[PDB]
């Protein structure tokens, strides 16, 4: 009780005698096919694996705690000017740029200072490129 | 003929 | 089944609906309102009881209006019409009852039946007891057929039928009442034992079995509901499709390895997708930091560029460095991901040597219930008696089967050492001509009414003819004997002094090393009291052990009893037999079977008498003359011995009514 025939399944195996050993050989050479390729990827992989030793470890750099400020005091308008001149738009980029400053007066910053530091001006220097 | 069997009966097919 | 109830069961009759043969005689009932049928099913139903419970007396007519109560005994020429009936189709009144009317002084019309064979003195005890004069033609010194007991000294052994296949409503319940039959049940344990000489591990036994079954099933639907039925022109056997069906689940091992071990490249080339932008950011830091170093190498003060050029090659350094924590984090599902779709692989084989060596021993059971090689069974009709199993378990005789055909000869007629050589069956008569087996010399001339052939398939299909056929049969006949099958299995009996096997199991396997070879001594039988053991050689092995002697097999015998009991408690036998039923001279094989391009029709073709044509042109189409009986020819019921009880009961009833005429029919 239990069995699973369809019939396309049949055919090939009943076309001719040797119909039978002959779609089972394939199935084992491209057995013998699959499980070498895994050899092969699988130590590809394992060379990819140990020049990946030591992980990014002695390359990590500390936290940086700083609780974040209100006023801009001249230096970090002109990290701000740098930050636009190369992180664009990223609001969050910006922010740990200049560090002190949270992301919502990164957003204000643009508005209220747009005149005096042209950041129209550097923002599409930074589209060209 | 399967009614014959009366050791391992099989059955796979009987309705 | 209970009462009025069982009775119709126990006499393979439908006990709510009036059968075809009923309907033949009673077209008038079955025609008739829905009410009248209840009367006469209960009359049948009560009067099949009546003789049922008592089957060692007569049950006459009046006998049977007596005990039967009103309103049903209110009309008696119908409870004449149905005790009619059955007394005329064995339902009532056959087997060795005694008599309550005895015989008629002077008989009537003349029956030569050939063969002493179970149906052979089925119809003569019928033929006989309507007053017809029968005669019995056998060309053995005994009156068995196919049922064959040794006996030596105290042992019993048959090397023909053994087993009644159960009493649920086997006629043969009805003579082991009539004949001392001491009847032994038969305990379905069959501990299976490999080539080594010892027993197969319960969970293997359990697994195999279960498959075997799974692919025998898988041929029903592939048979009956995919349609394969033919191939390259060709019939399928059941031994074909079972194999076509072994392929297309050698096939799916390996579809399932091939599906599962592509999901393992699946992953392995994102893991190698993954560690490329891994080294590549791993790479992408090495600078960075080297760059962010060299920023810190000025000294503050430094003016507001050159303090960018840390904080920018900070932030770019923790934005790159971000992104590698999550790529070796996604890394980490992979890594266990892989480590478990390769820790749950598929099934490594299909079935293993070990596992098919036993998967043969379930087809070689098959070709033990068919007497034939798979190769030949026929895909479709093989199993199709399959409906009319007797429930209950099996049993065997242990004073022999042979005990019931004797019993079944007493009273009768029977020539013996007397070989029926040509039937010649004419439109005034029957003559059949015989010799004597012992001098091949006296010539014997039989004339008759009629003849009733209960002659083994194997002998009607023998090249050149043991028998002529005067005329020939017509072709219609003919070509249902070479189509149907019949098959070969043997038996060699095993007689020691002390019981060394388990006592208290019946039956046992062994397994066979080859595919070849797994019809050989396969299956062993205790069954009788006295130390006997017994064992099957049946599949391709059947035919090929005739070709070998004695000796040689109860050597391969002993070989397997000693591996699987130890040489030391395995004596030499006191007495040994083997069979040789395809060399048999009045056999020529051993019971039928649905050959592939056969149907269970032939066996009915097999049982439609032969009219001769008319002797005189335009004189009236005669009578039939010439009748089959015997075991190849009743399809609800081949190759066993009540299907042969039968197939005798039912042309004696087919030869009374047609020259004796049948009164109950008006
Ligand atoms: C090895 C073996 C085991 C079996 N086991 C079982 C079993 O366990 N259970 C079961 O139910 N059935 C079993 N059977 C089947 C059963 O034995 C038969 O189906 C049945 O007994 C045969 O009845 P029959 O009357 O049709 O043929 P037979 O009994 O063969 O009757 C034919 C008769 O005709 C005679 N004869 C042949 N040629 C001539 C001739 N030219 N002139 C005169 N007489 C002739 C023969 O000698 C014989 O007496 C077995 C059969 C075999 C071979």
């Amino acid at each position: 009780k239990g069995m699973f025939l369809s019939q396309e399944d049949v055919e090939a195996v009943s076309a001719n005698a040797t119909a039978a050993t002959t779609v089972l050989r394939q199935l084992d050479m491209e057995l013998v096919s699959v499980k070498r390729q895994i050899q092969n990827i699988k130590q590809t992989n394992s060379a990819l694996k140990e020049k990946l030793d030591g992980g990014i470890e002695p390359y990590r750099l500390p936290e940086v705690i700083q609780k974040c400020n209100a006023r801009w005091t001249t230096e970090e308008q002109l990290l701000a000017v740098q930050a636009i001149r190369k992180y664009g738009r990223d609001f969050q980029a910006i922010s740990d740029v200049i560090g002190n400053k949270s992301v919502v007066q990164v957003k204000n910053f643009f508005v209220n200072y747009r005149r005096r530091f042209n950041i129209d001006e550097v923002l599409q220097e930074w589209e060209a490129e | 003929a399967r009614t014959m069997q009366t050791a391992r009966k099989s059955t796979g097919g009987k309705a | 089944p209970s009462g009025v109830e069982g009775a119709a069961f126990q006499s393979r009759l439908p006990h709510d609906r009036m059968t075809s043969q009923e309907a033949a005689c009673f077209p008038d009932i079955i025609s008739g309102p829905q009410q009248t049928q209840k009367v006469f099913l209960f009359i049948r139903n009560r009067t099949l009881q009546l003789w049922l419970d008592n089957p060692k007396i007569q049950l006459t007519f009046e006998a049977t209006l007596q005990q039967l109560e009103a309103p049903y005994n209110s009309d008696t020429v119908l409870v004449h019409r149905v005790h009619s009936y059955l007394e005329r189709h064995g339902l009532i009144n056959f087997g060795i009852y005694k008599r309550i009317k005895p015989l008629p002084t002077k008989k009537t019309g003349k029956v030569i039946i050939i063969g002493s064979g179970v149906s052979g003195l089925a119809a003569a005890r019928q033929l006989q007891s309507f007053g017809m004069d029968v005669t019995l033609l056998e060309a053995r010194d005994r009156v068995g057929g196919r049922v064959a007991t040794f006996r030596k000294g105290n042992y019993v052994a048959d090397l023909g039928a053994m087993v009644v296949t159960g009493l649920g409503g086997n006629p043969m319940a009805v003579v082991s009442k009539q004949v001392n039959m001491e009847l032994a049940k038969i305990k379905q344990k069959c501990p299976l034992y490999e080539a080594n000489g010892q027993a197969v591990p319960k969970e293997k036994d359990e697994m195999v079995e279960q498959e075997f079954n799974r692919l025998l099933e898988a041929t029903s639907k592939l048979s009956h509901q995919l349609d394969f039925n033919v191939l390259n022109n060709k019939p399928v056997s059941l031994g074909q499709a079972l194999e076509v069906v072994i392929q297309l689940q050698e096939k799916h091992v390996k579809d399932e390895q091939i599906e599962h071990w592509k999901k393992i490249v699946k992953t392995q080339e994102e893991l190698k997708e993954l560690l490329n932008k891994m080294v590549n950011l791993k790479e992408k830091i090495k600078e960075l930091h080297q760059q962010y170093k060299e920023a810190s190498e000025v000294k503050p003060p430094r003016d507001i560029t050159a303090e960018f050029l840390v904080k920018s090659k900070h932030r770019d350094l923790t934005a790159l460095c971000k992104e590698y924590d999550e790529l070796a984090e996604t890394q980490g599902k992979l890594e266990e991901k892989l480590q478990e779709l390769e820790a749950n692989p598929p099934s490594d084989v299909y079935l293993s040597s070990r596992d098919r060596q036993i998967l043969d021993w379930h087809f070689a059971n098959l070709e033990f219930a068919n007497a034939t090689p798979l190769s030949t069974l026929s895909l479709k009709h093989w199993d199709q008696d399959d409906d009319f199993e007797f429930t209950g378990s099996h049993l065997t005789v242990r004073n022999g089967y042979s005990c019931v055909p004797v019993a079944l000869a007493e009273g009768l007629d029977i020539k013996l050492n007397t070989a029926v050589r040509q039937v010649r069956y004419t439109a005034s008569g029957c003559e059949v001509i015989a010799v004597n087996t012992r001098s091949t010399s006296q010539t014997f001339i039989y004339k008759c009414d009629a003849v009733l052939c209960t002659l083994p398939l194997g002998v009607l299909k023998q090249q050149p003819p043991a028998v002529q056929f005067v005329p020939p049969l017509p072709e219609w006949k003919t070509s249902a004997v070479q189509r149907m099958g019949f098959g070969n299995l043997n038996k060699v009996v095993l007689c020691f002094d002390r019981v060394f096997w388990d006592p208290s199991v019946n039956l046992f396997g062994h397994v066979g090393s080859t595919t070849a070879s797994r019809g050989e001594l396969f299956l062993f039988w205790n069954l009788y009291k006295a130390p006997i053991l017994l064992a099957l050689v049946a599949g391709e092995a059947a035919g090929i052990m005739e070709n070998i002697s004695d000796d040689v097999i109860v050597g391969r015998c002993l070989a397997i009893l000693k591996g699987i009991f130890g040489s030391s408690a395995v004596p030499q036998p006191k007495e040994t037999v083997v069979s040789r039923w395809r060399a048999d001279p009045w056999a020529r094989g051993s019971y039928s079977y649905v050959a592939a391009g056969s149907s269970g029709n032939d066996y009915d073709l097999m049982a439609q008498p032969i009219t001769p044509g008319p002797s005189i042109p335009g004189a009236p189409q005669p009578i039939p003359r010439l009748f089959f009986a015997g075991e190849h020819t009743i399809r609800n019921y081949p190759a066993t011995v009540h299907g042969a009880l039968l197939s005798g009961l039912r042309e004696a009833g087919r030869i009374a009514d047609q020259f004796l005429g049948a009164m109950y029919t008006l």
